[PDB]
């Protein structure tokens, strides 16, 4: 999974 | 109503890529500014579809999967609606600072994709697509792409599709027959445009490391893991036409 766009998804 | 104003409400604002035009055009600055420019626009399309109506009804690993497929047609079809709005599709206008004339289109090497773009841009003057339209468009582009084995909730996946799908028609209301023929061609054409980039962008983040150009970290990953998938048939569009 994407790190760095998990992290803007769920922000 | 209640869809547009909210598709108008969550519309990205105007996004700068930070390029030096006071510098001489060269490959490796004018890519690498793409690629800054792709960073700063896939991060307003994560806080924009994460603001569309049924969105987060996705399953959480399937929200993060049409992101990721359909970030390259999104960047071309908003790209080719500004250049049509703000430079009447005489160039490529990516950002206010980056506009990208033929000199620029040639020394970029993208040459043959950009009157692609070029030609998408023009359309929209041709159809005489409204802003209404193109807002609408733009949502439905979001659900065309997925992997052939599924998602992880299929079900929901289409029903969203089928509701902007729904909205769209709302939107047109012969004469609508005609014009849903003409814009799902449009949104068709799309596409292949995007297939041409996704080959271009995987190829130069290959070389990157001899070519001198910068990805960043997110892009770089979306273009080794995701990109590679559509390139070897995992995942495809969802054509109106065939
Ligand atoms: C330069 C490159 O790596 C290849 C094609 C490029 C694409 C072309 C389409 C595009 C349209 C925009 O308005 C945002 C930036 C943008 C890009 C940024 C980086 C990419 C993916």
């Amino acid at each position: 999974g994407n790190a760095a766009l998990r992290y803007l998804l769920g922000a | 109503p209640i869809f547009l104003n909210v598709l108008e409400a969550i519309e990205p604002g105007v996004v700068c890529a930070g390029h030096d035009n006071n510098q001489p055009d060269s490959f490796a600055a004018l890519l690498s500014s793409l690629n800054e420019l792709g960073e700063r626009q896939l991060v307003h399309v994560v806080k924009w579809a994460k603001a569309l109506p049924g969105f987060r009804n996705l399953h959480v690993d399937d929200q993060m999967a049409v992101i990721q497929y359909s970030w390259m047609g999104l960047m071309v079809f908003a790209m080719g609606w500004r250049s049509f709005t703000n430079v009447n599709s005489r160039m490529l206008y990516f950002a206010p600072d980056l506009v990208f004339n033929e000199y620029r289109m040639h020394k970029s090497r993208m040459y043959s994709q950009c009157v692609r773009m070029r030609h998408l841009s023009q359309e929209f003057g041709w159809l005489q697509i409204t802003p209404q339209e193109f807002l609408c468009m733009k949502a439905l582009l979001l659900f065309s792409i997925i992997p052939v084995d599924g998602l992880k909730n299929q079900k929901f996946f289409d029903e969203l599709r089928m509701n902007y799908i729904k909205e769209l028609d709302r939107i047109i209301a012969t004469s609508c027959s005609r014009r849903f023929y003409q814009l799902t061609k449009l949104l068709d054409s799309v596409q292949p445009i995007a297939r041409e980039l996704h080959q271009f962008t995987f190829d130069l983040l290959i070389k990157s490391h001899m070519v001198s150009v910068d990805f960043p970290e997110m892009m770089a990953e979306i273009i080794s893991v995701q990109v590679p998938k559509i390139l070897s048939g995992k995942v495809k569009p969802i054509y109106f036409h065939t």
